[PDB]
């Protein structure tokens, strides 16, 4: 009644007509690694570090946005898929330049637990990486814009739910920054809470800019009290 | 594959098999687990009873020598719900193979 | 293919040019019989396109006859529209724009009866603004027949009719893709979408569209008037028609004609009218695609003929509709590099393969070119070309590399040799 | 030819003669 | 060293200039390789006899 | 190749070579070394306090292999062994003389050995 | 070229001719309406005719007749081409230089500008009136190398003529764009002929 059985790495599994591969796929315990992707925003498709490898037809599609039919055997780990896993994260690996002494991500970066586990080895490059310029939002956000892997997951969210539609996409090309267009800081509620969207350490925040690194630290859970919803 | 990746042998995973294979046959009041570990390797999901009786049948016999204790230690887990664990280890002298036996417990 | 030819008559489906630009009662060929063809059920026209098959002139294969009797076989709730690319993205393309300068009132007869069978809404064109003078007249071309009462809202004789609303690009590539067009034709910014989201026939302006070409468009009603047995005429059992060729780069007098398909390119790019530079001695190295296929040196191609799957035989096709070839003085290296330093300004610039790939190579080419560090590249360098492909979202990047891929086949030596040229000059 | 004067081709006859439009809303 | 560089550190030639070589020395020098799991037991002739580790 | 008495360089004229990467700490098994960072008034950053514990010290060669920017090295003099525990723990001031009090020691054995590793 | 702006004119200021708003009835007429909300191709562009080149000010405005949060404006501004952010000439010259157009030398057509018009690529005339640039697909290749200057292109050209196009410009004269040499309208020259006729004696399909 309204399912469709679907074999990931040959193992069947229900899923209800219309989740996509990745949902499904997280159902068996797998992450198709994730750039662009994100549940709480909307969906694009422009990171393309999640090919998964259909079975019996040469394309490869991708696990973010595309349907899943009646059962594909949705094939994880191969040959084929691992022949681009490898070949995109070498790309975003052309421009990215030399921090992580310094880039106060260092301990979580995502372009660190991929870029070890899944892909690359060595580089091939040998010359180039432009380097864009910074500005400023607020004393609050930091930015050193010479990174952003462009997820476009900072411009997503502001149109999306903290409803003020600033951010913006300026170029063409090899070049386009993100940060405005005009000078107009950018500043709002809920809008300090961007530094956990950016996948990489392009969005740093201000009052912590330098203090420690995220492997010493200790997490015991709390709750905020200034206010009502805790 | 080749250069770095360690080569494998199959040889010595047949018999490994095998030869484990009739330890869980020919004393079944006791060996209620055994599987071969991909390097060649054996370990014998044992009850705590047998014991002092398994290791006798393992201590001499014609198609099993092992005479030579090599090394007794143990492993401590929380979760287990039976915390701690055995692992006594012993070699064959003739016929050049290790085979490890695991025994569970708990502190009373 | 019988004859191995590809004649050109004054039998052809495109009427005059040099006779009567301005309007009137299309005075011989066209706008000839109108209201027995609508007042006829509408799929009557679906199908019998079919007698003839038109693979399109888009650049690519899936003959115009099937999408159209393809999905927007029903009607619900919302209105359907045409958008029919004028644009030229290729280099050297030129087909485009000769249709429109001389002899407008083509096409707009083109959609109305062209749109009757999409059971569409309204119609929309698209034009580079790039051409300001040619582009501005068709308004004219509009008013001076549709003023008469020639088209909207009933005209003629049927209760469906309605106008066409021409816009505008500006420093476009966007009919590049279908699935961009019909994003830049509301305003954002052109980013193509995904290609199956719902492809192009479910999400659109609003709702369903269909992306039609120029000559997909133009040549239907001639089709549809006439047709046949004569609508296959030349070209094997798989392509048939004939469509416009038009010459560029080295020729006595580079010009458009019509040609059928199967031509042999040999006496083809001789014929109409020389072939001024020398037909053999100038080595004759070819290109059958306008950008979108690399090149073919002396061998087969001189007698391949071009029917589409002839090409697919040789390492590449080519679906653009343009020749450009090169005699001796024309560096190849030297003259594909300005081939590729323009795909790197034209590329939208969201995927990582195509964005950050592509440069990854035009920034290497200047080095080759130039002569300059040591082989073994070539070997990765192919390697690259072999990985964007199901990477990239449009056909850009499957566009993007062909060019290079199919230079490092077909010529080995002339870069192995510059790079001693300049490895010796080192010493 | 005329460089400004996109006028009364915009605004002569296309503007009385572009009917209705009726265009719905997408209020929004 | 081992070649393949996930479990060995580069150079200093090569730690310092292209990027794929800090990724894999800045996080090699916090957590270790990752090794699969399952157990072993080696042993080798040291002077005074044998030698173990479990 | 030899491994001793610890040192902080200086490139030509002087950065305090050391640019608080945290690393040489995170690397060391004994866990001698104690770092606290804290933005110098320009905005480029360097340290406050920097400690080897001279007791410690098991004297791997992990702490020169770590260091990307190539800072902290180890010395060749035994010079050692003074008569009180309150001292031989380090501050960072004691160190950067006691690497500058030699650095033609140094700078001429680095040029030996880096062309190995 | 940069894409930030140095607080050049936020208050130009700049308004549209009130012959200008009777158009702008007409562009929003053509699309359905809720949507309606980008008709900024047109308006954003006739906004550049009106002016010459479009300042600050000017992408601000059209935000307050869209209602759109002008930076779904600043945008689209800086995808496209055409459009001029900064400040031009009175003639604004394009030389097509690509595969075609360098088999047959657009490089004739281009320097040898220098030499006559005594300025370098990429940079407006020390007065006003000319620039020089450079781009890419536009018109026919099936033509010798193609120039553009402003809402015209002069087909088929040569570095005798060209020295004409322009100086007779620099005098106010305004040379007839078209393929001034060969053939006029890029004929085929090889069946160009054809004697046109009426469509076969129509009747055909009937059925
Ligand atoms: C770089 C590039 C440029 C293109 N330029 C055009 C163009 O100028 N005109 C056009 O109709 N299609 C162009 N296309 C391809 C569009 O896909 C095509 O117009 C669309 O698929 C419509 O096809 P159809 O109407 O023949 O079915 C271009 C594609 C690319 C990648
Ligand atoms: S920012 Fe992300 S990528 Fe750039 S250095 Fe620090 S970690 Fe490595
Ligand atoms: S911040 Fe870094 S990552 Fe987040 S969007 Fe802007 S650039 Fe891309
Ligand atoms: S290639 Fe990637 S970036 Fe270039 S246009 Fe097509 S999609 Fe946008
Ligand atoms: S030397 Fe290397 S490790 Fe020791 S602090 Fe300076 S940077 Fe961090
Ligand atoms: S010297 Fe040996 S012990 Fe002292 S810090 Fe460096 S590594 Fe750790
Ligand atoms: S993660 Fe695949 S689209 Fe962003
Ligand atoms: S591309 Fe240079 S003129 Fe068409």
């Amino acid at each position: 009644s309204n399912l469709i059985e679907v074999f990931v790495d040959g193992q069947s599994v229900m899923v209800e007509p219309g989740t996509t591969v990745l949902q499904a796929c997280e159902k068996v315990g797998m992450q198709i690694p994730r750039f662009c992707y994100h549940e709480r925003l909307s969906v694009a498709g422009n990171c393309r570090m999640c090919l998964v490898e259909i079975e019996k037809a040469p394309k490869v599609v991708a696990a973010c946005a595309m349907p899943v039919m009646k059962g594909w055997n949705i094939l994880t780990n191969s040959e084929k898929t691992k022949k681009a896993r490898e070949g995109v994260m070498e790309f975003l690996l052309a421009n990215h330049p030399l921090d992580c002494p310094i880039c106060d991500q260092g301990g979580e970066c995502d372009l660190q637990d991929q870029s070890m586990m899944f892909g690359s080895d060595r580089s091939r490059f040998l010359e180039g990486k432009r380097a864009v310029e910074d500005k400023n939002i607020g004393p609050l956000v930091k930015t050193i814009m010479t990174r952003c892997i462009q997820c476009t997951r900072c411009i997503r969210f502001a149109s999306e739910i903290a409803g003020v539609d600033d951010l913006g996409t300026t170029g063409r090309g090899n070049d386009m920054q993100v940060g405005t267009y005009i000078e107009k800081m950018f500043m709002s509620e809920l809008s300090g809470n961007i530094i956990d969207i950016c996948p990489v350490g392009a969005l740093t925040s201000k009052p912590y800019a330098f203090t420690a690194r995220p492997w010493e630290t200790r997490k015991t859970e709390s709750i905020d009290v200034m206010d009502a919803v805790g | 594959t080749r250069p770095t990746v360690r080569p494998r042998n199959d040889v010595a995973h047949k018999q490994l098999s095998a030869f484990g294979e009739y330890v869980a046959e020919i004393l079944p009041k006791y060996v209620q687990q055994v599987q071969v570990s991909c390097f060649n390797e054996l370990e014998i999901c044992i009850h705590p009873d047998g014991v002092i009786p398994v290791l006798t049948f393992l201590r001499d016999h014609s198609n099993a020598q092992f005479k030579s204790l090599a090394d007794l230690t143990a492993v401590d887990i929380p979760t287990r719900q039976n915390r701690f664990e055995i692992v006594y280890n012993l070699l064959s002298l003739r016929f050049n193979s290790r085979i490890r036996v695991k025994t569970y417990t708990d502190e009373l | 293919f019988g004859s191995l030819k590809d004649e050109d008559r004054i039998f052809t489906n495109l009427y005059g040019r040099h006779d009567w630009r301005l309007k009137g009662a299309q005075s011989r060929g066209d706008w000839y019989k109108t209201k027995e063809i609508l007042l006829k059920g509408p799929d009557w026209i679906l199908g019998e396109v079919k007698t003839s098959g038109l693979r399109g002139r888009g650049g690519a294969g899936f003959p115009t006859g099937l999408k159209w009797s393809f999905m927007n076989k029903p009607s619900d709730g919302r209105p359907k529209y045409l958008v029919v690319n004028a644009d030229e993205g290729e280099p050297g393309t030129c087909k485009d724009r000769e249709i429109i300068r001389h002899d407008p009132h083509k096409l707009v007869e083109g959609c109305l009866v062209g749109g009757r069978a999409m059971g569409a809404r309204a119609a929309y064109i698209y034009i580079r603004g790039e051409f300001y003078n040619e582009a501005s007249n068709l308004q004219v071309a509009i008013r001076e027949a549709y003023e008469a009462g020639l088209i909207g809202k009933n005209a003629c004789g049927s209760g469906y009719d309605f106008d066409v609303f021409v816009v505008r690009g500006a420093g476009a590539y966007i009919c590049g893709e279908e699935t961009a067009l019909i994003e830049s034709i509301e305003g954002k910014q052109g980013k193509p979408r995904l290609k199956p989201p719902f492809p192009a026939d479910v999400g659109v302006f609003g709702c369903p569209t269909t992306v039609a070409n120029v000559e997909t468009v133009a040549v239907s009603p001639t089709i549809c008037r006439r047709g046949g047995a004569w609508f296959a005429s030349f070209g094997r059992e798989r392509n048939s028609g004939t469509k416009l060729f038009n010459i560029s780069g080295h020729v006595n007098n580079p010009c458009t004609v019509e040609e059928e398909m199967s031509v042999p390119l040999k006496e083809l790019i001789e014929k109409h009218a020389g072939g001024v530079t020398g037909g053999w001695d100038n080595l004759l190295a070819v290109i059958p695609g306008g950008s979108s296929t690399p090149l073919i040196p002396k061998s087969v191609c001189e007698t391949v003929l071009m029917d589409f799957d002839a090409l697919i035989q040789a390492q590449t096709g080519l679906g653009t509709a343009a020749v450009i070839v090169m005699d001796r003085s024309t560096d190849i290296v030297k003259a594909i590099a300005r081939l590729i330093e323009f795909y790197k300004h034209e590329s939208c610039g969201q995927c990582t393969p195509c964005r950050e790939g592509v440069d990854w190579m035009n920034k290497v080419m200047a080095r080759f070119v130039r002569g300059d560090a040591r082989p073994a590249e070539i070997d990765s360098l192919w390697e690259i070309s072999k990985q964007i492909e199901g990477h990239t979202i449009c056909a850009l990047g499957d566009g993007a590399a062909w060019p290079v891929q199919g230079l490092i086949r077909h010529f080995r030596p002339e870069l192995e040799e510059r790079m001693q040229q300049f490895a010796q000059q080192h010493q | 030819y005329s460089t400004y004067t996109f006028l009364d081709l915009n605004l002569d006859l296309s503007k009385f003669r572009m009917p209705q439009p009726s265009s719905g809303r997408e209020s929004p | 060293k081992v070649d393949d560089a996930k479990v060995s550190p580069p150079k200093r030639a090569e730690m310092k200039t292209s990027m794929e070589s800090l990724i894999h020395h800045f996080k090699l020098y916090t957590e270790g390789y990752q090794v699969p799991p399952g157990a072993t037991y080696t042993a080798i002739e040291a002077p005074k006899g044998e030698f173990g580790v479990y | 190749r030899f491994r001793g008495e610890h040192a902080l360089r200086r490139y030509p004229s002087g950065e305090e070579r050391c640019i608080a990467c945290k690393l040489c700490e995170a690397v060391c098994p004994a866990q001698a070394i104690t770092i606290e960072a804290e933005p110098r008034a320009d905005g480029s950053r360097r340290t406050t306090r920097y400690d080897i514990d001279m007791t410690k010290c098991i004297y791997c060669g992990f702490c020169q292999e770590a260091c990307p920017v190539d800072a902290i090295v180890e010395g060749p003099n035994f010079e050692f062994s003074t008569e009180t525990h309150e001292e031989l723990l380090y501050n960072k001031e004691k160190l950067l003389n006691n690497g500058d009090k030699w650095e033609a020691e140094i700078a001429a054995n680095i040029q030996a050995d880096y062309l190995y590793r | 070229v940069h894409r930030d702006t140095p607080e050049n004119n936020p208050e130009t200021p700049f308004d549209f001719t009130p012959e200008n708003y009777k158009r702008i009835e007409a562009i929003v007429k053509n699309y359905p309406e809720g949507h309606k909300a980008a008709a900024v191709l047109p308006v954003l562009d006739l906004a550049q005719r009106q002016n010459g080149w479009l300042p600050i000010s000017a992408m601000n405005k059209v935000a307050e007749i869209l209602q759109v949060p002008p930076m779904r404006v600043y945008e689209v501004a800086t995808f496209y081409t055409m459009y001029n952010r900064k400040p031009v000439g009175k003639y604004h010259i394009q030389v097509c230089t690509t595969t075609p157009c360098m088999l047959r030398n657009s490089d004739s057509i281009l320097e040898a500008i220098q030499k006559k018009l005594g300025i370098k690529v990429g940079e407006t005339t020390p007065d006003k009136l000319f620039t020089l640039i450079e781009v890419e697909c536009l018109g026919a290749c099936v033509n010798a190398p193609m120039v553009q200057i402003n809402d015209n292109y002069y087909e088929d050209l040569t570095p005798k003529d060209i020295e004409e196009i322009i100086d007779e410009l620099k005098a106010g004269k305004i040379p007839k764009p078209g393929p001034r040499s060969g053939r006029f309208s890029c004929e085929p020259a090889g069946g160009l002929t054809s004697l046109t006729e009426p469509p076969k004696g129509p009747g055909f399909g009937v059925q």
